[PDB]
């Protein structure tokens, strides 16, 4: 009916895979962390959440964007939104 | 009277509606309130009334055709 | 004269190009390839022109 | 039959609205659609009946308003101009109904929607079939009530509720002036029936015709969205797309044009209104061509394109060639409806996104939509031998054909306005179909490429075309957009054609410019719009595809930053209306309520008499101390005052001063 | 997948029935009944309007002129 | 009286009790509440009124000159 | 006895039966409420019988009774086309006014029914009397029952509201009394047949005008003198609000066809620009301040001020069209204002206990029957075609333009401003977003009682809009008698 | 404070770039340039200069603001926002008689 966890994960996995700032495409899992698991700077993560915002055609307020610092936290947020495509 | 359904009466909106209701008890005569009152109650009606008198019976359109003038007076 | 921020609009417009290296380069490469190459986008910009052109020449040759 | 064209759309509306529960979504759709299909067929017959045979049809049912000299009937006249309007009104209404089955399938409230559609068709029939100006006003107001009901269909959205206020009240401003204009007609001629007003028009006071013509024209701005009262038309894009295809771009907007075309036997005797009509027309064409080129919403562009074509018809009316304006009116409702139904189809495919900045590719994904909107855009720019070619290009050469300063002026103005039309037609067709994809992969991710493993059954959603109830209207309107102009050029353009020789479109021999437009106008100006369209189209394609940096240079310059925001903000007309007209009225209401009604009217009135008198009465009541010694002194005092008054023969006024002094002394405390 | 039709007309839940408050009797029989009986009677009311009288005289004056044809 | 501010300048993403109106259940209201809410005339913030009159004059001057 | 006296006795007989039924049974309040409702229906059946027999083109008063015995004060009843529709409006409203407020009273119900049954007689009399002192007698006998209706069954600010209506109406009406007493002194009687023959000197007319207009300006009411209505209508019970707007506000409108048009013509002509200046101002100011009103029931009351001004300028047009339009707009106002008061005072206040427009939003989502009728009554308040309100405004506005064009041009702005407030109120209650969040629990939609009085009132407004000749054919000949003027080739015939 | 503020400004200046430059390729080069200007100031510490560079950025975001910024369709400010908002109370009315 709505969005599924496997559907959102496949899209964000391909999003971070195509980003040259991740240390390796291999260690991107559902529970991946941006700062240390993926090794991203404080500005690369802002770019990442913008790419996630573009993928799902939603808006991430500044209050909610600061919470998104890992893949799982991103996966949960997209499913917490009944407005994602 | 009859019991009504439950309304979350906002204390802020209730005191605002109370304010609008008792507001007259606090009107004063200032230089500003007189200026607005004189404009609305005297000037505008006197201007509308003056034009009403000057143009009264000035024009008639019934059956007026080319070669006739709209002006009665 | 320059602002405290390194922002200069002349330099901003100079970089309005396709960058040589881009961290997101591969994430966006799908929009300029395949169905979205130059030819493919304008391959069918005039749908019936090809069928109509040859058909109209058949009618145009009516002298014989 | 004739009175059955009027009755059928009304009955289907009543079943769908008051009996939707019994018929359901399916039954409401069937009865609503079938009734307007039947009415459409009966109206195509009435075109052969009335127009091709020159047999006007009159039917009066009963009286509406009966007074001295006022007799206004529930009566209907069918003439050549009536059946001409009925064809676009009922063909487009029928197709938008069939279209709306697919577009509004997922919406919860279909019975209410389809009821409003039939209600609009009924009111539009009333507007063009009436015997008199006052029954035409019923359709005028009725179409306004129906546009409010359809702009605000989604009442939950506040934006929609603001935009429906705009449509309702900006059209009431025009209604005030028509009401004044109809008062003038009743005051001069005693009745506002068409036969009466037109039979007597050549003899009425020339200045009385000025008053009526100006009032008829002001009322015509609001509905035809001319520049003075046009702010509402782009806001009416809040309602669902099929509403914007029929009401906001193919029927109601034309009523202002119909009002002037019907009133041709009257406004022809005032050349003063004809200059105002003409300049009004030329302004709106460049005013709205410039705005639409800087808009980022697809619906907003197609709404500003409609107002550029409505400005064309009003220009033609003031040019005094009514058959040309009627020809444009009928031809435009075929391709403007097409572009809106085609735009509605791409909005449906791309997840209800209406922004060009997020559309790209899509040409391979929506092949029928692209070609059909290419059909529509070529007639919108009046590409040679399209339906719009014979209507728009004759307005241009007729403006130069009237060898006057005003005519050559409007030709230059309208030609420039045509240049910007070609610019925003490329913008729509390039950014939605031909440019690189600017939106998420979800619209462009197919199943031919595997992006998934365990979810291959679902979750691709790649911008597909709709179903039969969506495509069928688009195909039909495409055939009209290619051929309808050619097949009807004689009925309207002609050279000495007698289609409107029942005085439905009266041209006075003084204003005829047809023969000069055929022969006098040079070939260069006759061909000039064509070269401009072909030259600009390629220039804008290169600046959008090949050389994309240059426009970035323009908008990033402070000069172009202001020019881009000026036209994007619609000449700032919305800005100055809210700040200086709308907010001014709300301040005036507050000042009357706060400072006068709850202020000085109660202070110099009941509340000031209350607090003044209660203070006075306490002071006088404090004179009564129940001391016999002090009461005795009072009797002597009141005795002496009577003796002085009736022995000193004092003026009675001296007494009244004493009483007013005494009373006001008890008004002061302490 | 259209849903079943729903709702409570007059707020009467699907269990019980409408309870007559008291006004219904006179208002349906007396108030509305009087208007239908007034409507049927109004059809046979003779027409004593000034216009039906003034039209017939007006026709007899214009018939005395070429404006209106006379049946005689 | 609170500041007379249109609520269209409030954050649409704050934890508003009434999100549609951008309001909370207890917060004080300006006496002009009617015409300060989300259902009220819009406030356009593109440029200043004075600069707008200038640009309206430049359009008019350009169009009158073409007529000339 | 006559048939016009049966109109008066029936509501009096109903008062007696409510007072004596407890003496035959501890009786239920439902039995008191059926007596009062059956009594009002019988008056409506008599009034429909009178209208069937009525002659639409007769210059003699009809259904009169040969008194033949003269006293200092004697009741003389008659009917003319100018008054028949005012009687019918009173007899259609009073039954609905009772039904509308059927559950809302709760306490002092016999007293409430007795006051309305007494009001019906007094308001019926004021249209039936054939003297101008008798007109004044009943035009002002309604003030004691209305003081006690508001005080016993009114809202929170009832005490001040009831003091305002009584004292303003008493003060304004005592300047009418001085003018009436002067005419009786000069002519010897106030019987209409004898007074209408008499022609006053211009100076007497210009001072009789000052005193009848002061009364009517307070009772119209005009803008700077409308404070009593903003209090009276709002704090009044629902039923009292329906009577005060539909029937009492029309007493001054019908009083110009008796006290001014036929006996003070030169004064009415030379002073119309003063009337029109006031009428224009009260069209604009009332409408500007109706836009910013935050009490819904007081937004319906303010709307009435703007409409009364259109019909007041219509009665001062010296035109056949503006005079009939004035009566049509007063009949139209009687139905539509009744419905809007029923919506605001009888449906919202019943369910919320509040009148503040702050608390209402999206009511169409949970109450779709209320929003349908509410929309139709808002459109009629806005003078949309297909409703009787449009016909009255158009004819009232045309005669205003034909008399003094400029004032009718300002008065025509009512087309934009009545529309503005009517749709704005509508979009803020029915529409305007989703159901409010101030509603803790869901509200039920219209009851079969609320539906059928709203439907009845809407039905009269629309049917009469389509075929206004139901009312127009009766007024033509009788309206013809109040016009002042000659035409150079149609007059003084030999 | 002073961090999420500078990250909000970084996301904002990248949205203003895509709003004026509609083509994503071209905005990509613009996006690398605005990063360079934030990454050029990653060693500012004293609050006297830290907050000045945010205050002057806020001026350049207003100076170049778009007349019509892009809004996702279902977002506040979007086309389908609040379109069929559900009743916020689906429970039957409590049993009261009017
Ligand atoms: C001629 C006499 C004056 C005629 C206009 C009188 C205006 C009175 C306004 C009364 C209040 C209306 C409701 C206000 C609340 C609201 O939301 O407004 C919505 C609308 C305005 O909406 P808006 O344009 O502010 O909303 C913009 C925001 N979006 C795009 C999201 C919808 O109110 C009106 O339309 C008022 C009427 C304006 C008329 C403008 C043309 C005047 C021509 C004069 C010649
Ligand atoms: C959207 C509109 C929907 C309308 C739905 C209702 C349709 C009603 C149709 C009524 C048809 C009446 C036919 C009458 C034929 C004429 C005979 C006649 O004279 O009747 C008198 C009266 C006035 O009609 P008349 O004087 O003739 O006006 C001149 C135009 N023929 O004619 C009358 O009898 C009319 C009296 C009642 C009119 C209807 C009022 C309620 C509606
Ligand atoms: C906010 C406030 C309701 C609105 C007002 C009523 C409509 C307009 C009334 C004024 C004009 C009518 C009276 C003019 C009297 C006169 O003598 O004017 C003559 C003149 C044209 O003269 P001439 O060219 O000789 O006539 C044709 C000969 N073949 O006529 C003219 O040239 C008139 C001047 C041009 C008028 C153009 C429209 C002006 C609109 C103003 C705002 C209206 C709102
Ligand atoms: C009366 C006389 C005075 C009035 C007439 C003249 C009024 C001033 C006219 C100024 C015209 C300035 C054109 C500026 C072009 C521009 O800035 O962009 C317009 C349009 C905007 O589209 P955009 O939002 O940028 O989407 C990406 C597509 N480029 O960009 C496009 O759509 C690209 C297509 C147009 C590019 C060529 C424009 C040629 C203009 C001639
Ligand atoms: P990570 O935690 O490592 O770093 C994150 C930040 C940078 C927030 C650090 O915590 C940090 O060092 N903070 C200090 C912030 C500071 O004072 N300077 C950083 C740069 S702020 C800034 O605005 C830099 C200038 C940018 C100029 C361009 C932006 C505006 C362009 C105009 C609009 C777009 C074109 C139309
Ligand atoms: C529908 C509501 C409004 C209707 C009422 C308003 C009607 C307005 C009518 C204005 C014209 C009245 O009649 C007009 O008066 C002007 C003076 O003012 C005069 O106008 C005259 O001016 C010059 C002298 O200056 C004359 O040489 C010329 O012949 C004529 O144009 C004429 O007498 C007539 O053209
Ligand atoms: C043309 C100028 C005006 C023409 C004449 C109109 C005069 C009207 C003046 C009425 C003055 C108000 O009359 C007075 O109102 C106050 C309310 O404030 C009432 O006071 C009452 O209401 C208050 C409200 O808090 C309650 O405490 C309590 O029910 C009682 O004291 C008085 O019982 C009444 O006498
Ligand atoms: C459209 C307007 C129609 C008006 C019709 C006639 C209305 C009645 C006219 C007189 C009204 C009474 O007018 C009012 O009288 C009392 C006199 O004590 C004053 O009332 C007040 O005076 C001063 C204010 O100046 C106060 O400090 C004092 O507390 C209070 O008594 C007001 O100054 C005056 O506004
Ligand atoms: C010129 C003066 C002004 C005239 C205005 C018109 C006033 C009309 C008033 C109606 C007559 C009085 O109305 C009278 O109210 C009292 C209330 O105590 C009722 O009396 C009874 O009321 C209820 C009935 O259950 C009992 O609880 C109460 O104990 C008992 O007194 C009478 O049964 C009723 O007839
Ligand atoms: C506010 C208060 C305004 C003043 C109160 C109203 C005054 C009315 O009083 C007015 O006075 C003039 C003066 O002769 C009289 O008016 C008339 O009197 C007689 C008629 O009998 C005539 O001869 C006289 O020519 C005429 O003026 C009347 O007495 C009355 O019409």
């Amino acid at each position: 009916e709505g969005l599924q966890k496997v559907e959102v994960y496949e899209r964000i996995k391909s999003l971070l895979a195509g980003f040259d700032k991740v240390n390796d495409p291999n260690n991107i899992t559902e529970t991946a962390h941006f700062a240390n698991d993926l090794g991203l700077d404080s500005l690369d993560t802002v770019e990442v959440v913008m790419a996630i915002e573009e993928e799902f055609s939603i808006e991430i307020p500044d209050k909610d964007a600061d919470q998104i610092h890992s893949v799982d936290k991103a996966i949960e947020y997209i499913l917490r939104q009944p407005d994602a495509h | 009277g009859l019991q009504h359904y439950k309304i979350a009466m906002d204390p802020a909106l209730v005191r605002l509606g109370s304010m609008i209701s008792n507001r007259y008890k606090y009107f004063r005569w200032t230089k500003r309130t007189a200026l607005v009152s004189f404009m609305y109650v005297v000037v505008v009606p006197s201007t509308i009334g003056y034009l009403a008198y000057k143009t009264d019976g000035l024009w008639d359109l019934r059956a007026k055709r080319r070669g006739d003038l709209i002006s009665e007076r | 004269k320059p602002n405290i921020t390194g922002f200069d609009m002349r330099e901003f417009l100079r970089h309005t190009k396709t960058p040589t290296y881009d961290p997101w380069e591969r994430h966006e490469a799908w929009r300029y390839t395949g169905r979205f190459s130059r030819f493919n986008r304008f391959k069918g910009a005039l749908p019936g022109f090809g069928i109509a052109t040859v058909a109209f020449t058949a009618y145009c040759v009516f002298e014989h | 039959m004739y009175l059955s064209i009027i009755i059928l759309p009304l009955l289907g509306s009543v079943v769908s609205g008051f009996f939707g529960r019994k018929v359901g979504v399916s039954g409401a759709q069937l009865i609503t659609c079938s009734s307007v299909i039947i009415t459409t067929i009966l109206s195509i017959i009435a075109f052969f009946e009335v127009g091709f045979n020159n047999i006007p049809v009159t039917i009066n049912i009963f009286r509406w308003i009966d007074s001295e000299w006022f007799i206004i009937n529930w009566g209907f006249q069918y003439d050549s101009l009536t059946v001409s309007m009925l064809i676009p009104v009922l063909i487009i209404s029928s197709l938008v109904h069939i279209y709306s089955i697919s577009y509004m399938s997922s919406d919860p409230h279909n019975q209410r929607f389809f009821s409003y559609l039939s209600l609009f068709t009924f009111m539009m029939i009333i507007l063009v079939t009436a015997n008199n100006y006052l029954l035409m006003f019923v359709g005028w107001e009725g179409v306004g009530v129906c546009s409010y009901l359809l702009v605000s269909f989604w009442f939950t959205r506040i934006a929609a509720n603001q935009s429906s206020i705009s449509a309702f009240l900006t059209n009431r401003v025009g209604d005030c002036f028509l009401t004044v204009g109809m008062f003038a007609i009743l005051w001069s001629l005693g009745n506002l029936d068409y036969a009466t007003v037109f039979s007597l028009a050549p003899y009425i006071n020339s200045n009385v015709v000025i008053i009526i013509g100006i009032c008829l024209l002001i009322g015509a701005m609001a509905k035809s969205s001319q520049v003075g009262l046009h702010v509402w038309l782009p806001m009416a894009m809040e309602g669902p797309t099929p509403v914007s295809a029929l009401i906001h771009a193919a029927t109601m907007v034309t009523a202002g044009v119909y009002l002037l075309m019907r009133s041709s036997p009257l406004i022809e005797y005032s050349s003063t209104v004809l200059l105002l009509c003409l300049w009004l027309g030329a302004i709106t064409t460049v005013f709205s061509s410039l705005i639409g080129l800087f808009q980022q919403d697809i619906k907003k562009v197609i709404a500003y394109s409609t107002m550029s074509q409505l400005g064309m018809m009003v220009l033609s009316i003031g040019l005094s060639s009514y058959n040309i304006a009627l020809f444009h009116l009928v031809n435009h409702a075929f391709y403007k409806a097409l572009l809106f139904l085609g735009a509605g189809s791409v909005i449906h495919a791309v997840a209800d996104n209406q922004d060009f900045r997020k559309f790209g590719g899509l040409i391979s994904y929506l092949p029928l939509t692209y070609s059909v909107m290419l059909i529509a855009s070529l007639s919108l720019v009046a590409f040679p031998f399209m339906t719009g070619f014979y209507s728009k290009d004759f307005i241009l050469e007729s403006a130069y054909g009237q060898f006057s300063f005003s005519g050559v002026a409007v030709y230059i103005i309208a030609t420039i306005g045509a240049i910007f039309t070609t610019l925003y037609s490329v913008k729509v067709l390039y950014l939605t179909f031909l440019s690189n994809p600017n939106g998420p992969r979800t619209y462009y991710r197919l199943a031919i490429d595997n992006f998934f493993s365990a979810q291959a059954i679902k979750s691709y959603k790649p911008a597909h075309e709709g179903d039969f109830f969506l495509t069928l209207p688009l195909v039909i309107l495409a055939l009209f957009s290619i051929f309808f102009g050619f097949i009807t050029k004689d009925i309207f353009i002609g050279l000495g054609s007698n289609f409107f020789v029942d005085n439905s479109l009266f041209i006075h021999p003084i204003h005829e410019i047809m023969i000069d437009t055929e022969f006098a106008v040079p070939v260069l100006f006759k061909l000039l719009p064509f070269i401009f369209t072909i030259s600009f189209s390629v220039i804008a394609l290169t600046l959008s595809e090949l050389l994309s940096e240059l426009v970035i240079y323009f908008k990033f310059s402070r000069f172009g930053y202001n020019i881009f925001g000026f036209f994007n903000q619609r000449f700032l007309i919305e800005f100055f209306y809210n700040k200086y007209i709308t907010n001014l009225i709300l301040n005036l209401g507050g000042q009357i309520t706060k400072i006068l009604d709850k202020g000085s009217i109660e202070l110099f009135g009941p509340y000031g008499l209350e607090r003044g008198l209660v203070k006075l009465s306490k002071n006088i009541s404090s004179l009564s101390t129940s001391h016999v010694t002090t009461y005795a002194l009072y009797i002597l005092v009141g005795f002496i005052l009577y003796l002085i008054y009736n022995n000193l023969l004092l003026d009675y006024s001296y007494l009244l001063l004493i009483i007013i002094l005494l009373l006001l002394l008890m008004m002061i405390g302490e | 997948q259209y849903d079943p039709p729903t709702g409570w007309l007059w707020g009467v839940r699907p269990g019980e029935k409408y309870q007559n408050e008291g006004w219904e009797g006179p208002f349906f029989y007396g108030f509305w009944g009087s208007l239908i009986v007034f409507a049927i009677a109004y059809a046979y009311k003779p027409d004593t309007s000034i216009q039906t009288w003034a039209l017939e005289e007006a026709r007899r004056r214009l018939e005395a002129e070429g404006i209106l044809e006379d049946p005689n | 009286n609170p500041p007379r501010i249109k609520r269209q300048f409030r954050d649409p993403h704050a934890d508003w009790w009434d999100k549609q109106e951008r309001r909370n259940f207890g917060e004080p209201v300006h006496e002009d509440h009617d015409i300060l809410g989300m259902f009220s005339p819009y406030e356009y913030t593109w440029i200043t009124p004075g600069k707008g009159l200038f640009q309206i004059g430049l359009f008019i001057a350009s169009f009158l000159g073409l007529c000339y | 006895m006559s048939l016009l006296y049966v109109l008066l006795i029936i509501p009096i007989i109903g008062i007696f039966l409510i007072s004596t039924i407890d003496s035959f049974y501890f009786f239920n309040v439902s039995y008191y409420k059926k007596i009062a409702l059956i009594t009002t229906i019988l008056n409506l059946i008599v009034s429909l019988i009178i209208y069937i027999l009525f002659d639409f083109s007769n210059n003699q008063f009809q259904f009169i009774q040969e008194n033949l015995d003269l006293s200092f004060y004697d009741i003389y009843l008659g009917v003319d086309g100018v008054s028949i529709y005012f009687v019918l409006l009173t007899t259609i409203i009073m039954p609905i006014a009772l039904v509308s407020n059927w559950n809302s009273i709760t306490n002092n119900i016999k007293s409430y029914l007795i006051i309305m049954l007494l009001l019906e007689t007094l308001l019926l009399a004021v249209f039936l009397v054939l003297d101008v002192l008798l007109f004044y007698i009943f035009f002002e006998s309604i003030l004691p029952p209305l003081f006690i209706l508001i005080g016993l069954f009114g809202s929170s600010n009832k005490v001040r509201a009831s003091f305002y209506i009584f004292l303003y109406t008493l003060l304004g009406s005592l300047f009418l009394l001085l003018s009436i007493l002067t005419m009786s002194s000069i002519v010897g009687t106030t019987y209409f047949d004898v007074l209408l023959k008499s022609s006053f000197e211009y100076t007497t007319q210009l001072f009789l005008f000052f005193g009848i207009f002061i009364a009517f300006a307070v009772k119209t009411p005009v803008w700077g003198l409308n404070s009593w209505l903003l209090r009276a209508h709002v704090e009044s019970p629902l039923g009292g609000s329906i009577v005060l707007a539909a029937i009492v506000l029309k007493l001054s409108l019908y009083g110009v066809f008796r006290l001014i048009l036929p006996i003070l013509p030169q004064a009415s002509l030379n002073l119309t620009y003063i009337v029109y200046a006031i009428g224009a101002i009260t069209v604009l100011y009332a409408s500007f301040s109706t836009l910013r009103t935050v009490d819904v029931k007081e937004l319906i009351a303010y709307s009435s001020v703007a409409h009364a001004a259109i019909y007041l300028m219509g009665v001062f047009s010296n035109t056949i069209q503006g005079l009939e339009g004035a009566i049509l707009l007063g009949l139209a106002h009687g139905f539509v204002s009744s419905g809007l008061f029923i919506c605001a005072g009888g449906i919202l206040y019943d369910r919320t206990g509040t009148r503040l427009i702050y608390f209402f939003r999206g009511l169409t989502q949970i109450m779709p029957l209320f929003s349908l009728f509410f929309f139709i009554l808002c459109l009629g308040n806005a003078g949309t075609p297909l409703t009787l309100n449009f016909v009255g405004e158009f004819m009232s506005l045309y005669g205003t333009l034909e008399r003094l064009p400029i004032a009718g041009m300002l008065a025509s702005t009512s087309i934009i401003f009545s529309a503005a407030y009517s749709i704005y109120m509508y979009n803020r209650i029915a529409f305007g977003g989703s159901v409010s969040l101030y509603f803790i629990d869901c509200f039920r939609d219209l009851t079969k009682r609320e539906f059928f009085i709203l439907f009845t009132l809407v039905s009269f407004t629309v049917i009469l809009g389509i075929y206004p000749s139901f009312v127009l054919d009766g007024l033509h000949y009788n309206i013809s008698s109040v016009v002042y003027g000659i035409e150079p080739n149609a007059s003084y015939l030999t | 404070s002073n961090r999420q503020a500078a990250l909000s400004l970084y996301r904002r200046a990248l949205k203003l770039a895509l709003d004026w430059t509609v083509h994503r390729n071209l905005w990509r080069g613009q996006a690398l340039y605005i990063r360079s200007l934030f990454e050029k100031n990653r060693n500012v510490t004293d609050p006297r200069l830290q907050r000045a560079l945010l205050k002057e950025t806020e001026k350049l975001l207003e100076k170049w603001k778009h007349p019509d910024p892009y809004c996702p369709p279902t977002a506040p400010g979007g086309s389908k926002y609040e379109r069929n908002l559900p009743v916020p109370n689906l429970e039957p009315p409590p049993p009261l008689k009017f």
